[PDB]
């Protein structure tokens, strides 16, 4: 496995969750700081996203 | 099957 | 087939296996020509077969051994490839670089990330070739062979 | 001269075995103590596998670089240091076929 | 992972003008500050420096 | 029965020696010095002889064998090379050849090439060394050119530092 | 990293429906059901059920309480579910132990655990094969775009442990690096395999440039 | 100097003989010194008796009976020292009295036959095999008895296990699977436990009722009644059940084996195995093991009880029969003796196997000596055991301790019938019974943990490998000065208390007092305390018990400490620690460090070589002193006399000190003042900064002796001559070679210099055409010989101090074949403390010297005196060893108080007491300061402010009073020797004992440029002079792979190691100033393809288009 490319055209993506459940049975919680960082840091947006402004 | 025996048997 | 100490010779176990084959095969030929009672022809072809297995891969049908002293498996051709005795482990355990070194380490406070401090003594050995030519470049030595002898002894280095 | 880009394993045609080899080691003769030299046509043998010295021959009819790729008259010995004696292969001519255990077991 | 209770390091020499090229460009120490694991800094004030600062 | 063929005579000989050592292992309580064995065996037996025999007796050990603290270490990597000119010798041959060739071109062919070829090209004969010109013209240019050769080389010291 | 039978496997729900339970002495029973059909799920005494009488359960949802066998989840919720699960489940151990590595990395290896799909509808070589996914994206592509006569190569997503994943790759070279050399080569021989040097491991034995 | 000690738990009994394990064991092993008449017959005499009556009867003509009379050794071939100078194994001869009988007339008694030369034990405990001192390490295993462990997988009922060692003794297991079978397995396949009992006589009815009436399970016994109805028939029946094709009529044949003699037997009658039996299960066993051969009708007081207890275990509570294998009463120790008697017997057999053949070969009657005895077996066997047995290795004598500890070390790794490398996780754990029997921390650090451990101080191996420990008897609330060495097993049986229990002498002092039942801690009452622990010291090893305040050190780091000392290099400047524990004296003494006086008397002469004293008994003896002998590890060992001329000596008083004994006290480092703060990063994570001043005084300097050696080999090209002739270049380099060949005494040899000249012959068999022209040119006539002379290896060399030459006409040495003559040259060098050297205190703080500073500017106290060493503090919170801090402080006192202290392990000095002595110290330090004429500095007050603001000094009080408080805290004000300003904040300083660590050959800064290369694989290789190439393994390969270091990785695989044509072209290319050529084919690769070609497989590379490409350039094409 090695990087050798051009923007590979297939745009099948994945959505990283930002909330975890089970610990306190079912109590939605914002995922801890690092974990998120570990899932999104320096990635490439599959699609645009309008957020806080 | 481990030689020896077979040929011993063979000519014996 | 090398000379060791005095009269001690040392060879790859492969060679014994080869003779095993060579002899049988020869005995075979003689055995066919000289006349040939079925039993004996087969009995040999059998041995001959087993022999061929031996150098290819021993232990797959039985274990051939060097005469009394070491019930050691004569490293079959595959044993040498796969490394049945931990040879693969040693193989990927690493080869040996020609321009390397090793020594204890000690914190270098003033040193900068950029650099690191290494013993000139070690440097000499490591960068010997590059040093030799630089010597010729300068008046230090007339030529390579010169520069080398010049360094062959510690006490003889200007 | 061309970059090696592909390597492949294939089975060995008995003829191929031949094409690789040189001479036929027909006797279990390694080296006879008297002279640490190869015995007869045995496993170790100059013809079958290559010289034994640097750029010189066995007998000495030729001994320098000038005659880099030509063989000796009364005895066969091409030359470049001992290394060729390594890379070369010989072949043993079996009486009645035997099979490669590898494809059998 | 090295302390100074005797840990011994090794050292090799890049010969080809090429090897040296890659060596001090993409393999030098001051050019690879951040960790491949986490974007986090790998070369940060370790034990003493902190205590000081 | 051996990795190395040995004549039958030498076989019985070794047996004889072996057998002799046994009887010699019967009373001294000392594994008999090559003196005993020489004596006991008979006629022309001597220390040099016995030492030589036993050295041949010994079976060849495995080039591949566990080494030191029984690990992956295999005997083979321990044996060094001698044919192969380790880099330094390669360096040597370069200068030697280059320089010698530079000196071979500045020379009267006749008796310079004769000895150069008779010595370094075929084998090691004064009279039989020169084509048609006899020994007096050989010794003539051989000792006058080689000395004229050795001394201007004494001037521009290129070979002095014994490349060997 | 080695898709295997966990210690306390949790029964996943192959269906997506409503829950129903029972009280008989010896064994309990979880029933999943939609307007169509229903499925019974035997849950022995020690099984602590995470689900309750009354609500929905997506395919491959944890019914029992504990660990899940990837194969199952693969078969029920699909590849995308297995992958996603593997990554998260791994990260679990590390995060709990201070380690902070980026998801990308595990994903990479994850992918290779499923770069092998199986065949059911042949075209050139028979069905039950199990080969490189994109290598099939190749044939299917040209077999329906360049060379006509659409020969749909119906494949099945397959999940295999890192060990196995490698123990059976393209280049025999790589496989000859394991203690299975014997077999690796035998095969590679008979077929006449041309080890296109792609990976590193392979290309290094040759002492070739990386 | 004064000596004050603390803690008082009346150590009722002194330590035992510390080398007793090696010594005693060998004593009893070889019952030599005492006549055959004496009773101890174990070991040799035992093994003797064992294989002596060779009863060979019929198969032609027999009646052979060769008995044993007496075994007597006595006169060793050569003496020890000689055995070391020469390469001879110090061994003693062995010829016992024999006599073989005849069925006819006569019994020729050929008295002696010296077979087998067995080594002897040094007075210290070690041995002298070839040229080095070797030691025999003890072992551990399952004590041949019986146990009952839970069944493998099925969480149902446990099974049984009978363990009979040696290996050629059956291994039985009892397991029932109720639907129709019961399993009794000796070898492998099971069968009815009944078929056996029946044979012995036990009939179904008296069996079922009398054995298993409470055991319903009896039902699985009387099942196969068909067979249980024929007694002795069952005997042949079972014989039929074994498998060869064996005759069904061998009266009491194989039944014998599993009865009396060889197979079952546990060394001695009464306590060897029966103990395990009687205590654990059953009650008796007539005859050592299940034996009898009187009426042909065997008796088994063992077979039935085993099942009895299984039925019992599988039932209620006969007791609670679960066996914790790790219990020390269940794992036994293999003292040297047994380890030797074992191999000894192995040989007795090999011989007995060969002699049997000669009872038929011998003509008629002339068969007593040579016709039945060949010393060849016994020799190879024992010899291999002392020279190749994995259980033996180099005597670690880096210094006395190392030696002593190594002598008393236990290992699991061994034979094969006793623990291998696959198990360990339950073994490597410090089991509960490992109390006063095995130090919990003494084990190594790494792959080998728990497997190899050195026993605790008081630990002693009683009669048969059961580590016992002392324990004093405390009847009622009364404790006794009497002690009982309890077995690991018996210990469980009682309620023992600890040493640290308030005692009024015989009376206990507290109602609720600690005590530990079998494995558990329990607060007991003085009325239940039956036994008590002798002292803290019995809990750990000797090597650990030397640590000052062990109590304040994490058991993990204390290991580093204990192990560290084993690596202690004797310093010319010995010096006992400012604070000792109390064993230092006993150590040097029990170990053979210094020389003590036998009986009272006066000294006569005091030579730097000998001390001839004069005992007041009318005698005078000369006591030589091993000047500067070579220790296996290279550390010196001299005995410097400390007694003056004509001195009345007290019996048992040091006349000479050990290699590292100050005054009969151990001394392995040097007390040295120390500041404990952070410098300019110089003492970074574990770095240390050294005051050049420490070098000004020959403090950490160490004398080292290396031993080089070269041989004159007999080549078929011409013997290698040992001449003062070095064929090619200078006389300058010949100088020191003075003595035609050898190097002159007292000659300084630097790296590269000649140590011994050697001339072998050039080519392999023929000259060289190229080199031929060259020689002729300048001087054809030349010693066409090669220079293979022993040169000073890179790194270093000192001053020659001795040499040895063994030429022809060997006196009594063993010159190997081919070896014409050997040349040894001993070199010595004074090793001074230098950057890179590593030092470590006894608490585990192990750091390396990173910077030698000039006394000029390093930290100095108010009064001139500067600090010697500066220890960073960040290396102390993480590790949890406050012990060193506790040592530094007490030391600070001892400095100005000019005295050394003694603080026992758990019963030593205490914080208040320390604070007290410090209080005393402040008077010395500051008092004189007041009297000499001055008060406090501006800096001294400066630090005081930042001090109170800190919280160390009670604000308000006077500077003088403040400093006292601040001093009592262990810290004082230091001035930066660089600026003169103070270091804001009181800094502790003190006397801390620190050692210098030995330099392994790896420290010899390796560095290879170009050199040899193996014959077969073409990868670099080092040897005598040229360093070996470094190993470039996969982990590193990847490291490179990770980077875009393409070419760099290729070079490591081509130009630098395997590519023949490469490295060559590479070198040259460099030498001229051109970039290196482009790589060629690696040999490993070529080697590979051919390796494959050897096999049918054909490996062919290919081009762009599937077409050939040539790796073996031109050598593959044919002709
Ligand atoms: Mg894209
Ligand atoms: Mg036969
Ligand atoms: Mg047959
Ligand atoms: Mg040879
Ligand atoms: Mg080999
Ligand atoms: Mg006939
Ligand atoms: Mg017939
Ligand atoms: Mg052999
Ligand atoms: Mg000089
Ligand atoms: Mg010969
Ligand atoms: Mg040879
Ligand atoms: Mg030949
Ligand atoms: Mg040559
Ligand atoms: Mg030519
Ligand atoms: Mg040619
Ligand atoms: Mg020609
Ligand atoms: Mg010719
Ligand atoms: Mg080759
Ligand atoms: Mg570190
Ligand atoms: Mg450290
Ligand atoms: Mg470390
Ligand atoms: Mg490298
Ligand atoms: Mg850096
Ligand atoms: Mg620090
Ligand atoms: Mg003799
Ligand atoms: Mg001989
Ligand atoms: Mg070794
Ligand atoms: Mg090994
Ligand atoms: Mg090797
Ligand atoms: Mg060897
Ligand atoms: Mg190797
Ligand atoms: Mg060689
Ligand atoms: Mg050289
Ligand atoms: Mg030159
Ligand atoms: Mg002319
Ligand atoms: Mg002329
Ligand atoms: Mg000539
Ligand atoms: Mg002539
Ligand atoms: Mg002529
Ligand atoms: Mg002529
Ligand atoms: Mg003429
Ligand atoms: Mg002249
Ligand atoms: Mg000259
Ligand atoms: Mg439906
Ligand atoms: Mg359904
Ligand atoms: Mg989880
Ligand atoms: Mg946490
Ligand atoms: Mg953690
Ligand atoms: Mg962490
Ligand atoms: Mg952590
Ligand atoms: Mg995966
Ligand atoms: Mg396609
Ligand atoms: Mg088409
Ligand atoms: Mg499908
Ligand atoms: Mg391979
Ligand atoms: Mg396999
Ligand atoms: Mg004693
Ligand atoms: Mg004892
Ligand atoms: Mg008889
Ligand atoms: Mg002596
Ligand atoms: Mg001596
Ligand atoms: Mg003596
Ligand atoms: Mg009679
Ligand atoms: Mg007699
Ligand atoms: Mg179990
Ligand atoms: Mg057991
Ligand atoms: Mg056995
Ligand atoms: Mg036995
Ligand atoms: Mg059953
Ligand atoms: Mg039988
Ligand atoms: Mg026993
Ligand atoms: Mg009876
Ligand atoms: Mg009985
Ligand atoms: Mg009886
Ligand atoms: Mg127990
Ligand atoms: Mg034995
Ligand atoms: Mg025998
Ligand atoms: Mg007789
Ligand atoms: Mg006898
Ligand atoms: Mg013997
Ligand atoms: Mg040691
Ligand atoms: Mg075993
Ligand atoms: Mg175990
Ligand atoms: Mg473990
Ligand atoms: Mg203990
Ligand atoms: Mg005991
Ligand atoms: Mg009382
Ligand atoms: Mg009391
Ligand atoms: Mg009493
Ligand atoms: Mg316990
Ligand atoms: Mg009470
Ligand atoms: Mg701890
Ligand atoms: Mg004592
Ligand atoms: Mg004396
Ligand atoms: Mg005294
Ligand atoms: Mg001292
Ligand atoms: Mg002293
Ligand atoms: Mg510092
Ligand atoms: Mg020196
Ligand atoms: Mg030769
Ligand atoms: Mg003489
Ligand atoms: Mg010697
Ligand atoms: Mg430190
Ligand atoms: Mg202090
Ligand atoms: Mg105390
Ligand atoms: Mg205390
Ligand atoms: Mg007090
Ligand atoms: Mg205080
Ligand atoms: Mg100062
Ligand atoms: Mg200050
Ligand atoms: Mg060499
Ligand atoms: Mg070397
Ligand atoms: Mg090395
Ligand atoms: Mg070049
Ligand atoms: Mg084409
Ligand atoms: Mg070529
Ligand atoms: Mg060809
Ligand atoms: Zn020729």
């Amino acid at each position: 496995i090695v990087v050798r490319e051009a923007d590979c055209g297939t745009t099948n993506y994945i959505s990283v969750p930002l909330f975890q459940p089970d610990e306190v049975t079912r109590s939605l919680r914002l995922r801890k700081r690092a974990d998120i960082e570990a899932g999104l840091y320096g990635r490439v947006l599959a699609r645009e996203v309008e957020v806080l402004g | 099957k481990i030689s020896t025996s077979d040929p011993v048997r063979q000519y014996l | 087939m090398v000379q060791v100490d005095g009269g001690r010779f040392a060879t790859s176990d492969l060679n014994d296996l080869y003779r095993r084959l060579i002899n049988r095969n020869n005995r075979l030929k003689k055995l066919l020509a000289q006349g040939a009672p079925e039993i004996i022809i087969r009995n040999e072809k059998r041995m001959l077969q087993e022999a061929v297995d031996a150098l290819l891969d021993n232990g797959r049908r039985g274990a051939p051994v060097t005469n009394p002293g070491s019930d050691r498996p004569l490293r079959s051709l595959t044993d040498i490839l796969s490394g049945k005795q931990g040879r693969f482990r040693q193989n990927l355990l690493g080869k040996r670089v020609d321009y390397s070194g090793r020594s204890v380490i000690v914190v270098g406070p003033q040193l900068k990330l950029h650099q690191c401090g290494l013993p000139k003594r070690m440097a000499l050995e490591l960068f010997k070739p590059f040093l030799l030519k630089k010597m010729e470049e300068k008046g230090i030595a007339p030529n390579v062979k010169a520069a080398r002898r010049m360094l062959e002894r510690q006490r003889d280095i200007k | 001269k061309k970059e090696v880009r592909k390597v492949r394993i294939a089975l060995a045609s008995p003829e191929k075995i031949r094409s690789w080899s040189y001479g036929e080691v027909e006797k279990p003769e390694t080296i006879n103590y008297r002279t640490l030299k190869p015995e007869r046509d045995g496993l170790f043998d100059e013809r079958i596998f290559g010289p034994i010295k640097d750029y010189e021959c066995a007998c000495g009819k030729y001994k320098r670089q000038r005659f880099e790729g030509k063989v000796c008259e009364r005895c066969g010995v091409e030359v470049t240091k001992s290394i060729v004696r390594r890379y070369r292969m010989g072949h043993i001519e079996l009486a009645t076929p035997a099979a490669h255990i590898w494809f059998v077991k | 992972n090295a302390d100074f209770d005797g840990d011994q390091m090794a050292v090799h020499v890049p010969l080809s003008s090429f090897a040296q090229a890659e060596a001090r460009i993409q393999m030098l120490s001051a050019h690879n500050l951040l960790s491949p694991a986490s974007g986090e800094p790998l070369a940060k004030p370790s034990r003493d420096i902190i205590l000081g600062l | 029965a051996r990795t190395i063929r040995i004549p039958v005579h030498m076989v019985e000989t070794i047996n004889k020696l072996s057998r002799t050592a046994r009887q010699l292992q019967q009373e001294l309580g000392r594994e008999p010095t090559y003196e005993e064995i020489a004596e006991a065996m008979g006629p022309g037996w001597d220390a040099k002889r016995v030492e030589e025999t036993l050295k041949i007796a010994q079976e060849p050990v495995s080039l591949e064998t566990p080494i030191g603290d029984e690990k992956d270490s295999f005997y083979g990597d321990f044996i060094p090379d001698e044919h192969l000119p380790s880099p330094v010798d390669a360096a040597t041959q370069s200068l030697l050849s280059e320089e010698l060739e530079k000196a071979l071109s500045k020379l009267s062919e006749r008796e310079a090439m004769v000895l150069k070829l008779r010595k370094g090209l075929i084998d090691g004969e004064e009279v039989g060394a020169f084509f048609g010109v006899t020994r007096e013209r050989i010794r003539q240019i051989e000792n006058k050119a080689l000395r004229k050769l050795k001394y201007h080389e004494s001037r521009t010291r290129k070979l002095r530092d014994f490349l060997d | 990293f080695e898709a295997r039978r966990p210690k306390a496997k949790a029964v996943i729900s192959e269906i997506d429906g409503v829950v129903r339970i029972e009280e008989t002495e010896e064994k309990l029973s979880v029933f999943v059901e939609s307007e169509g059909f229903s499925k019974e799920y035997k849950l022995p005494k020690e099984a602590r059920l995470l689900v309750k009488d009354g609500d929905y359960v997506e395919a491959g949802q944890p019914l029992t309480r504990g660990a899940i066998d990837p194969h199952q989840l693969l078969e029920a919720k699909g590849p995308e579910a297995v992958e996603r699960y593997l990554v998260e489940e791994i990260q679990k151990v590390y995060r709990a132990q201070g380690v902070k590595l980026h998801d990308k990395h595990i994903e990479i290896v994850v992918r290779q655990m499923m770069k092998y799909v199986e065949v059911t509808d042949p075209g050139d070589s028979r069905l039950l094969e199990g080969q490189v996914l994109e290598k099939w994206d190749v044939e299917a592509l040209n077999e329906r775009l360049i060379a006509e006569g659409k020969t749909p190569v119906a494949w099945k997503p397959l999940l295999m442990g890192v060990t196995k994943s490698a123990l059976s790759t393209k280049s025999w070279l790589s496989a000859a690096s394991f203690q299975n050399t014997t077999h690796v080569l035998t095969e590679a021989a008979i077929a006449g395999k041309k080890d296109e040097l792609i990976g590193l491991k392979e290309n290094v034995i040759l002492g070739r440039l990386i | 100097m004064e000596i004050k000690r603390f803690g008082r738990i009346r150590e009722v009994i002194p330590l035992p003989p510390l080398t007793e394990i090696q010594v005693e064991s060998y004593r009893r092993a070889l019952q030599a010194d005492v006549p055959p008449e004496k009773r101890e017959n174990v070991g040799i005499q035992a093994a003797f008796r064992e294989t002596f009556p060779i009863e060979e009867e019929d198969k032609g003509k027999g009646g052979l009976v060769l008995d044993f009379l007496e075994y007597r050794l006595g006169e060793p071939p050569f003496p020890q020292d000689e055995c070391r100078e020469k390469d001879l194994t110090y061994q003693a001869p062995l010829y016992a009295r024999l006599q073989l009988i005849h069925k006819d007339t006569g019994l020729i008694k050929e008295d002696e036959v010296f077979l087998g030369h067995i080594p002897l034990m040094t007075e210290d405990g070690s041995f002298i095999i070839n040229g080095a001192d070797r030691v025999i390490v003890s072992q551990i295993h399952r004590s041949p008895g019986v146990y009952f462990t839970p069944d493998p997988a099925r969480p149902g009922r446990y099974i049984a296990s009978i363990i009979p060692l040696p290996k050629r003794g059956p291994w039985i297991d009892l397991e029932v699977e109720p639907n129709g079978v019961v399993s009794m397995k000796v070898n492998k396949r099971k069968f009815p436990l009944v078929l056996l009992l029946r044979v012995l006589g036990y009939d179904q009815e008296t069996l079922a009722r009398e054995l298993g009436a409470y055991g319903e399970l009896v039902q699985g016994l009387m099942d196969e009644s068909v067979f249980a109805m024929r007694p002795e028939e069952a005997l042949i029946r079972l014989f039929t059940l074994l498998r060869p094709g064996d005759p069904p009529k061998r009266d009491k044949a194989v039944a014998y084996v599993y009865g009396l003699i060889a197979d079952p037997r546990r060394y001695d009658l009464g306590e060897a195995g029966r103990y395990k039996a009687e205590e654990k299960l059953g009650i008796r066993l007539s005859g050592r093991t299940l034996a009898r051969f009187e009426d042909g009708e065997f008796k088994d007081e063992v077979f039935l009880p085993t099942l009895r207890y299984l039925f019992a275990l599988t039932a209620g509570v006969p007791g609670h029969e679960v066996d914790d294998i790790d219990h020390l009463g269940n794992r036994r120790i293999r003292t040297v003796g047994e380890l030797m008697t074992d191999q000894f017997r192995v040989g007795l057999a090999r011989l007995a196997r060969g002699v049997r053949e000669r009872m038929l070969m011998g003509s008629e009657d002339s068969l007593t000596p040579a016709k039945l005895v060949n010393s060849r077996p016994l020799e190879a066997a024992i010899r291999e055991f002392f020279s190749r047995s994995q259980l033996s290795q180099f005597k670690d004598e880096t210094n006395p301790l190392s030696s002593l500890r190594h002598k008393r070390r236990i290992s699991a790794l061994g034979p094969g019938g006793l623990t291998r490398e696959r198990a360990g996780f339950d073994v490597r754990d410090v089991h509960r019974t490992h109390y006063g029997r095995i130090c919990p921390v003494e084990t190594p650090e790494g792959a080998n943990i728990g497997l190899i451990t050195s026993l605790a101080a008081y630990a002693r191996v009683d009669e048969l490998g059961f580590i016992r420990t002392p324990y004093r008897r405390v009847v009622g609330g009364v404790v006794t000065d009497e002690v009982v060495y309890m077995t690991a097993t018996e210990e469980d049986r009682y309620t023992i208390a600890q040493a640290n229990t308030p005692l009024e002498g015989n009376r206990i002092a507290a109602e609720r007092v600690v005590a530990r039942r079998k494995g558990e801690p329990v607060i007991v009452s003085p009325e239940e305390v039956e036994f008590m622990d002798v002292s803290p010291k019995q809990v750990f090893s000797v090597n650990t018990n030397l640590i000052p305040f062990l109590e304040h050190d994490d058991a993990n780091r204390a290991l580093m400490g204990s192990n560290m000392q084993t690596q202690a290099v004797p310093l010319i400047r010995a010096q006992a620690p400012v604070v000792m524990t109390g064993l230092e004296e006993r150590v040097v003494r029990d170990s053979l460090a210094a020389l003590y006086a036998e009986e009272d008397g006066e000294v006569a002469k005091v030579d730097g070589n000998r001390i001839v004293v004069r005992y007041e008994d009318g005698r005078l003896v000369e006591y030589p002193l091993r000047r500067f002998y070579r220790s296996n590890q290279g550390t010196a060992l001299d005995q410097r006399p400390r007694v003056v001329v004509g001195q009345r000596v007290r019996k048992g008083d040091l006349l000479a000190d050990g290699p590292a004994s100050e005054n009969g006290f151990l001394a392995l480092g040097q007390n040295v003042l120390v500041a404990i703060m952070p410098f300019d990063g110089y003492n970074f994570e574990d770095a240390i900064v050294i005051s050049e001043e420490l070098l000004k005084r020959d403090f950490y300097t160490s004398i080292h002796i290396e031993r080089y050696e070269i041989e004159a080999r007999d080549t078929k090209l011409g013997p290698e001559r040992i001449t003062r002739d070095i064929p090619h270049l200078s006389e300058a380099a010949l100088r020191d070679l003075d003595e035609e060949g050898v190097v002159r005494i007292g000659a300084e040899v630097k790296p590269g210099d000649i140590l011994v000249g050697r001339t072998s012959f050039k080519g392999e068999s023929e000259p060289t055409p190229e080199e031929r022209l060259l020689r002729s040119i300048f001087g054809e006539k030349a010693r066409d010989v090669k220079d293979t002379s022993l040169r000073v290896p890179p790194g270093e060399g000192g001053i020659v101090v001795r040499t040895v030459r063994l030429r022809r006409g060997d006196p009594g040495v063993e010159l190997k074949p081919g070896v014409r003559e050997v040349v040894r040259v001993y070199v010595a060098q004074k090793r001074k403390l230098q950057v890179g050297d590593k030092l470590a205190n006894r608490h585990g703080n192990k750091g390396v010297v990173a910077k030698i500073l000039p006394v000029e500017d390093m930290p100095h106290l108010p009064d001139g005196t500067p600090v010697d060493v500066i220890l960073n503090p960040l290396g102390v919170p993480s590790r949890m060893n406050l012990g060193q801090i506790l040592e530094t402080h007490l030391g600070l006192a001892g400095y100005f108080l000019g005295q050394r202290y003694i603080s026992p392990i758990f019963d030593g000095a205490k914080e208040p007491e320390i604070k007290e002595l410090l209080a005393q110290a402040f008077e010395v330090y500051f008092g004189k300061r007041k009297g000499e004429g001055f008060g406090v500095d501006k800096r001294e007050v400066e630090v005081l402010r930042r001090a109170e603001k800190l919280g160390l000094v009670t604000p308000g009080k006077t500077p003088e009073e403040q400093l006292k408080e601040l001093f009592l805290q262990g810290k004082v004000v230091l001035y930066d020797g660089r600026t003169g300003e103070p270091i804001e904040g009181p800094i502790v300083v003190g006397q801390m004992f620190i050692m210098k660590l030995y330099h392994m050959v790896e420290d010899k800064m390796h560095a290879r440029s170009t050199g040899p290369y193996s014959l077969i694989t073409q990868q670099p290789l080092g040897g005598k002079a040229q360093f070996g190439g470094q190993r470039f393994g996969e982990m590193e390969v990847w490291a490179l792979e990770a980077y875009g270091a393409a070419h760099t990785l290729q070079e490591m695989l081509t130009l630098k190691s395997d590519d023949i044509e490469g490295r060559n072209a590479a070198y040259e290319a460099i030498i001229k100033g051109e970039d290196v050529p482009e790589p060629s084919v690696p040999e490993s690769f070529r080697v590979l393809v051919k390796e494959l070609q050897a096999l049918a497989l054909d490996v062919q590379t290919l081009d762009e288009k599937d077409n050939p490409v040539d790796i073996f350039e031109g050598l593959a094409s044919k002709r």
